[PDB]
RNA sequence: GCUUUACUGCAGGCUGUCGCUGAGGACUCUCACUCCGGGAGGAGGACACCGAUAGCCGGGCA
RNA sequence: ACUCGUACGGUCACUGAAUCCUGCCCAGUGCAGGUAUCUGAACACCUCGUACAAGAGGACGAAGGACCUGUCAACGGCGGG
RNA sequence: AAACAUCUCAGUAUCGGGAGGAACAGAAAACGCAAUGUGAUGUCGUUAGUAACCGCGAGUGAACGCGAUACAGCCCAAACC
């Protein structure tokens, strides 16, 4: 589906409607320093590694909308529930 | 002033440098041709030996023991085992090489008792340790106030029961506080969990 | 499964061992201080159970009596010589260097003084080709060019018993008798005629290898069977 | 040939015999080892914890 | 029990790296080390072996 | 162990005396060889990060793979129109 | 664990080596109710199924301290001779 790059709507921070800019959430890079990372290293050994021997699941036919809404004036973003969309394209 | 001994010690802080380096390069050639347990007239590291209880006296013996380097020499399982227990290559023994050396020496001298031991180097495939043993039955020692304790009946086969210094550190008894919950008073009384 | 036959072999049990206690001599060249003054006389020509070929007994000047890898054309009474100054005739042993090229040789040492390793079976022979102050090139019976230390001793002539491979065994019994004199399990059951548990080719409603026979060099024992690291198979091209 | 009765006829070989060390007829005269006390194999007397219930 | 391109691992093989290991991206040497030689000495030589680790193969096995 | 053995050897397999013979197929799988280029781990090396460290990235790149070739008395195949 | 691989059964069964009438431990490179505080070590009661671990599933699981029992502190190496 199509969607405006910018549009007026409620900013939960200013607590008042203002122009926002929609953008897809780019994945952040991991640091390999979280507790789970330490448990992986520490708990993996000889033979099967339990949960750490498992491998990546799969994919649902269509994914949900993963967007960031940025307030045009206070510059802060907020998140919203997403909706299944095979494809999402912005307008302008 | 500095004791002459401090020079032997000081040299062994870096067995790979200077004169000691060239000495080792030479000795190991002969050591590699000696047995598994060779009695020697004099400690290769006087300061260390004396520091551990050595004494130029009747009933005091020293022996260099050679032991292979590396992990456990283990046979792969011949029956059912869950993956966790199918290992062979990465398994290491819980007794350190120095302790293995101390035992081989004591067995060689059935009548003697291990007093202590220290390392004298290694090449690419074996480690050498010199073990100090004592004759608990020689009056020279029985009358020595600094050693006669090792004469007592309860010190018999002390090495095989981990009463050696190396045996006690290996048993995780160094710390008197945090971390030694399952080591002191013994590994066995704590259900073998250390 | 169970260990395959190839694996039972390595244990060296009776069935796989050679009847060593029934063998005659460990054929090796003599050790000479130097000079060449070592000559001996052929006293008898005996049969060598380990090689199915003849061997010659020789008494040396210094009283030493030993059996020797006998080349073709050597008889009782003949005088053999071993050393640098050895003459150049059949049966005499001397370092490759002292040997004239183009001359067939046998029982060649791989390392000087090892007593001989190459070209020792019935009727075979090595062929000294090149000389040098450094390397002596020899052509072994397999056809390979081998660079050898010219100081490596060898025997002049071709090994005795040539042509043994020319006559067929004709019957199982003959194979049997020969096989009994070797460290080998015989007869041979085809893998494909066994049960899966016993061999990688075992099993099936009919007999055929369950997979391709060409196996990798890296395959483990118990699995390395069939055509080992074959660079090719068949007769085509 | 049956592996039962007919094969019992060839059994006239002597193996286990009265042991010099423990007195049990367990000294294998071919192996020169007692299957009971370990004589011929061990200076120490043969014994195992599985010879009784674990907690006993 | 058996099979395999089932899941997960474990031996084994190949390969890089570190230790043993030294002198002057290709090279010489000799002193460790290995082997041949009764010995003298020869060959090989900082490689191979062995110890450690990494990638690939891996129903041979669990 | 083979081996008191050394390619006229002996290991691993297939077929199964003699006689007349044994066609076509290398795409897949297997094995083997080669390989500009691509891919390819760890150590050491470089950068960023951290008064250190974790960590991120770079350069280099072995076997192996991609890719090319050889091979069916190698696994096997020899159809519809 | 209602399968099962980590986990669990369990450092159990069993095996190898060895001591004593008891073993082992033991006079802090401790503790860390953080203190102007405690004061070798075992053990008992408790702390507590607490902290901690764990396909964060099933399960697993201490310590300091406290109340008790009993109490005991010393010898070398080296410096200088
Ligand atoms: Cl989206
Ligand atoms: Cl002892
Ligand atoms: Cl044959
Ligand atoms: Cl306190
Ligand atoms: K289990
Ligand atoms: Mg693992
Ligand atoms: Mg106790
Ligand atoms: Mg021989
Ligand atoms: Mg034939
Ligand atoms: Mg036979
Ligand atoms: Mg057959
Ligand atoms: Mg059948
Ligand atoms: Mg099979
Ligand atoms: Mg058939
Ligand atoms: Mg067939
Ligand atoms: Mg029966
Ligand atoms: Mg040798
Ligand atoms: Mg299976
Ligand atoms: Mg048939
Ligand atoms: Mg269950
Ligand atoms: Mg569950
Ligand atoms: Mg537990
Ligand atoms: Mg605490
Ligand atoms: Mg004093
Ligand atoms: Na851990
Ligand atoms: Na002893
Ligand atoms: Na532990
Ligand atoms: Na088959
Ligand atoms: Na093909
Ligand atoms: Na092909
Ligand atoms: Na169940
Ligand atoms: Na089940
Ligand atoms: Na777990
Ligand atoms: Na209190």
């Amino acid at each position: 589906m199509q969607m405006p790059r910018r549009f007026n709507t409620y900013c939960p921070h200013c607590n008042e409607h203002q122009e926002h800019e929609v953008e897809k959430v780019r994945s952040g890079r991991q640091t390999g320093m979280k507790w789970i990372d330490r448990q992986r290293e520490r708990n993996s050994g000889i033979g099967n590694d339990g949960k750490f021997s498992k491998v990546p699941g799969g994919d649902k036919p269509t994914k949900k909308t993963d967007l960031k809404y940025r307030c045009g004036e206070c510059g802060k973003a907020h998140l919203r529930e997403g909706w299944r969309a095979g494809r999402l394209e912005f307008q302008e | 002033a500095r004791s002459a001994y401090s020079y032997i010690r000081d040299a062994w802080e870096n067995p790979g440098d200077g004169q000691l380096a060239e000495l080792q390069w030479q000795r190991q050639q002969e050591w590699r041709n000696e047995g598994a347990v060779e009695r020697i007239e004099r400690p290769t590291r006087l300061d260390k030996a004396r520091s551990q209880g050595y004494k130029a006296k009747q009933g005091v013996i020293v022996a260099r023991v050679s032991v292979r380097k590396g992990s456990a020499r283990k046979r792969r399982h011949k029956a059912g085992r869950r993956s966790k227990r199918q290992g062979v290559t990465r398994i290491t023994r819980r007794k350190d090489i120095q302790r293995v050396a101390e035992e081989r020496a004591s067995r060689t001298f059935p009548n003697l008792r291990v007093l202590n031991s220290y390392s004298v180097g290694q090449d690419g495939r074996q480690k050498w340790h010199e073990v100090i043993l004592i004759d608990p039955n020689h009056p020279a020692i029985q009358n020595d106030d600094d050693l006669s304790w090792i004469c007592a009946d309860d010190q018999a086969d002390r090495v095989f029961r981990g009463l050696t210094g190396a045996g006690r550190r290996n048993r995780g008894l160094s710390g008197k506080g945090k971390g030694s919950e399952k080591t002191r008073p013994s590994l066995r009384s704590n259900g073998g969990k250390a | 499964g169970r260990r395959i036959q190839g694996q039972r072999r390595g244990r060296g049990t009776s069935t796989f061992r050679a009847p060593s206690h029934r063998y005659k001599a460990d054929l090796e060249h003599r050790k000479v201080e130097d000079g060449d003054v070592i000559a001996g006389t052929v006293v008898d020509i005996e049969h060598d159970p380990a090689r199915s070929a003849p061997v010659a007994a020789v008494e040396f000047e210094d009283g030493d009596r030993r059996l020797i890898l006998a080349p073709e054309g050597v008889g009782v009474g003949d005088e053999l010589q071993v050393g640098v100054s050895a003459e150049i005739a059949p049966g005499n042993t001397l370092p490759l260097a002292e040997i004239p090229e183009g001359v067939p040789v046998c029982n060649v040492e791989s390392s000087p003084g090892d007593g001989g390793k190459f070209a020792r079976a019935s009727g075979v022979n090595a062929q000294l080709l090149t000389h040098d102050r450094n390397v002596a090139v020899v052509k072994l019976p397999s056809g390979e060019m081998k660079r050898l230390d010219p100081q490596c001793r060898a025997t002049i002539g071709v090994v005795a018993g040539g042509g043994r491979t020319d006559k067929p065994f004709v019957k199982a019994g003959n194979k049997h008798h020969k096989m009994k004199a070797r460290g080998t399990k015989w007869p041979n059951v085809r893998g494909v005629a066994m049960n899966a548990v016993d061999h990688p080719f075992g099993g099936g409603g009919r007999q055929h290898p369950g997979k391709p026979k060409s196996i990798s060099r890296n395959a483990p024992p118990g699995r390395k069977v069939g055509d080992i690291a074959s660079k090719r198979t068949g007769r085509g091209g | 040939t049956g592996a039962g009765t007919p094969s019992q006829g060839k059994k006239n070989t002597t193996t286990h015999t009265k042991c010099r060390r423990c007195g049990e007829k367990s000294y294998h005269t071919k192996k020169k080892v007692c299957s009971s006390c370990g004589f011929g194999k061990s200076a120490k007397r043969r014994d195992y914890e599985w010879q009784s219930k674990a907690g006993e």
